[PDB]
């Protein structure tokens, strides 16, 4: 890979399902810390979870997040989706001044019929 | 012996945004203590927060610029702050140089580049900015160090030298203070205040360039006073006697009084309004000294 | 008691440009007889030419815009121009609308645009204007009415508004007076002067942004007065005794006299200067006045 | 479509000729046509400029002649020189922003 981190592009969920996130990252970046992030301006979102640079899942209301430091590609995890849970969030790398980031845009819906 | 320039407000300069003043309300609803660092002025003539002289300042920072490209985020600029007429910046007794952004969203800044490409030397670039109010950015315009980037998929070859970023437009504008310094607390002129019960802030207000994918709607920052009184102010270094000046805004061409209020000592205006929505008033009235009064007296209602 | 304002040079902005003033300097090579009509002002208070009194104003201008797309060409967009506080311009005793740039080249402006593209609404988008001396484009602010254009592949889906134009960069800038009124004569401010023998226009200096695509020397911009002294005596309205004001450079912190001047009432400095070449002054010093004195007063030299 | 187009560049010898080819729509038949030169591009310097007939125009070492059956206005440079090199532009004379492209001259010794 050439970009620090990469995503899906778009993710669609549905109301009190899940969806799984991989944020693929350079192997340059194994010992930063990974975290996923929600809202624009893309610099001040909302941290909703941060690994401690290691491989420790971390689990922060319904939000997971995993860092496989082996094939580089932290993980994750939205339970229980809410349609207010629709927006953009991010793959996130921790460091000094402007980190990477990937855009994720989110789509929630009702389960149809 | 305090006098104010004989100004209407639709013709002077926006202190907070680089604009003309194009409103003059009040509004119970918003928040009645602002802690704006720019426009903020005592009227002896001491400049508060990050006020500035020059309207040009405001809203706008000088630096020594250093690029470089980083893949997946672009070109970078690393802004090494100056004060705007090219003297050091010193980290003190203020959040950041003189007319900084005293206010949070994500800003476009245009600055002189100078590349090395072929058949190409100067240009203007515009950058983007994250101001505030929390950041992943780690800007420290305190300590003199702010970054900003724009997308490019190769090096844009840019020569590191001296730039004024000037602010183009703004983007999920928040009127809370910025990132001044990693998230620490640097230190801030007070907020506005306080007020007698049934006083509200007096607010000049303009409306900013802005980026917005759903809205049409201006995005509207307001001020204590236009750029014009606190030059006025700075420069004419009255001599307090008092608590607050009772002034009077009035039609200069029929002599109608549209209301009085208090100018207290510390830069903010004060108008005496019971209701609960906002109140806009005529932009081409002269504000006119009446005299020294003390902070509890008491004046006539708006509205 | 007349007076100027207790600012120093360098802290002061611009009147011809927005931006902070940088240099104080003579220069006997340029022109020494300018028509500039911003930043022009007689010491009575008297606004002369398109000189506005808020410094946002200077190089800008507002308007009602109707948007189109023409192949080959890109976005075109027709400026039918109003007072930048929103009032009705109607030509008159002077070349445009107040602020409006009052030199040559090609100008890059900024307005806020409103689209119908769905997932945008609004943004600022950068267009290219023709200023002069000469153009093709029959741009007639005079009459109320300039054109711009910006590259566009297909239509940018603009929706007709209004917008304050502010100017971005300048491309092969020419300080000769623009295309007012394609081509025609319109009310002008007179040309800075008379000078007595020996005497030299004061310049205020500062720099524009710039598109050069093989230089990279700043492009200088003058005028006659920082705009805090534009916006002062039209706030004063001083009673004028005589031909010229008698002034005095100072550095106030040690008090060394850096040179005398005289402030004609018509609102330009003249230093009796002999050399040949430009002579540089520094900023951080201060206007003071002395006396009034007729207009054959001799000033003593510098250097 | 475009209003005007010619070539994106030309080249000439020095103290030689050449020719350029403003092709033009049927609409601006009966306007003037003109070669400009240098920027900023709207207060380029008209080097030469038709009455919005078909008489050949020439002033100096440039010539024009528009042929109002194909819609073609042809330009001639002669004696060529070194200063020649850089923007020109085919040109159509309205009211407002002309209709113009962009031609780089280049010339070799
Ligand atoms: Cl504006
Ligand atoms: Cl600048
Ligand atoms: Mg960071
Ligand atoms: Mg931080
Ligand atoms: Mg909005
Ligand atoms: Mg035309
Ligand atoms: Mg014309
Ligand atoms: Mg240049």
């Amino acid at each position: 890979m050439e970009d620090p981190v990469t995503g899906p592009e778009e993710v669609s969920g549905q109301e009190q399902g899940s969806l799984t996130v991989q944020c693929r990252y350079t192997s340059g970046w194994k010992d930063y810390k990974k975290y996923w992030c929600q809202g624009v301006p893309q610099r001040s979102c909302k941290t909703l979870v941060e690994t401690d640079a290691s491989e420790q899942l971390v689990k922060k209301n319904r939000v997971s997040i995993r860092d496989n430091q082996r094939d580089f590609i932290f993980t994750v995890t939205m339970e229980d989706l809410r349609m207010s849970d629709a927006g953009i969030y991010w793959c996130g790398i921790t460091k000094g001044g402007l980190d990477p980031m990937f855009k994720v845009t989110v789509n929630i819906g009702p389960v149809p019929t | 012996m305090v006098d104010l320039p004989v100004i209407q407000p639709r013709l002077c300069t926006h202190a907070r945004w680089p604009a003309p003043v194009y409103g003059l309300l009040v509004d119970p609803s918003l928040p009645s203590n602002p802690q704006w660092q720019n426009g903020r002025v005592h009227v002896d003539g001491t400049l508060l927060g990050t006020t500035p002289i020059s309207g040009s300042w405001v809203s706008c920072f000088a630096a020594e610029a250093a690029y470089k490209f980083q893949s997946g985020t672009g070109e970078v600029a690393t802004f090494t702050l100056i004060e705007q007429d090219g003297s050091a910046y010193v980290p003190g007794d203020r959040a950041a140089p003189l007319g900084y952004p005293d206010f949070s969203g994500q800003l476009e800044i245009e600055v002189q580049t100078e590349t090395t490409k072929t058949g190409d030397k100067l240009k203007v670039t515009t950058f983007e900015m994250i101001l505030g109010p929390t950041t992943n950015a780690d800007q420290a315009p305190y300590q003199g160090r702010v970054f900003a980037s724009v997308t490019a998929a190769a090096s844009l070859d840019l020569v590191d030298g001296r730039v004024r970023a000037v602010p183009r437009s703004i983007y999920g504008f928040q009127d809370t203070i910025p990132e001044y310094n990693d998230g620490l607390l640097v230190p801030l002129a007070p907020p506005i205040g306080p007020f007698l019960p049934g006083e509200v802030l007096l607010r000049f207000r303009t409306y900013m360039r802005q980026i917005d994918t759903a809205d049409a709607a201006a995005e509207a920052i307001d001020c204590a006073l236009p750029q014009e009184f606190v030059s006025w102010f700075a420069s004419n270094a009255f001599t307090v006697q008092s608590e607050a000046l009772l002034l009077r805004y009035r039609n200069t061409l029929t002599g109608q009084l549209l209301f009085e209020c208090k100018l207290y000592n510390e830069g903010y205006i004060a108008l005496s309004y019971s209701g609960s929505g906002p109140l806009t008033f005529p932009t081409d009235g002269i504000f006119e000294v009446v005299s020294w009064v003390p902070r509890l007296y008491q004046l006539a209602s708006v509205g």
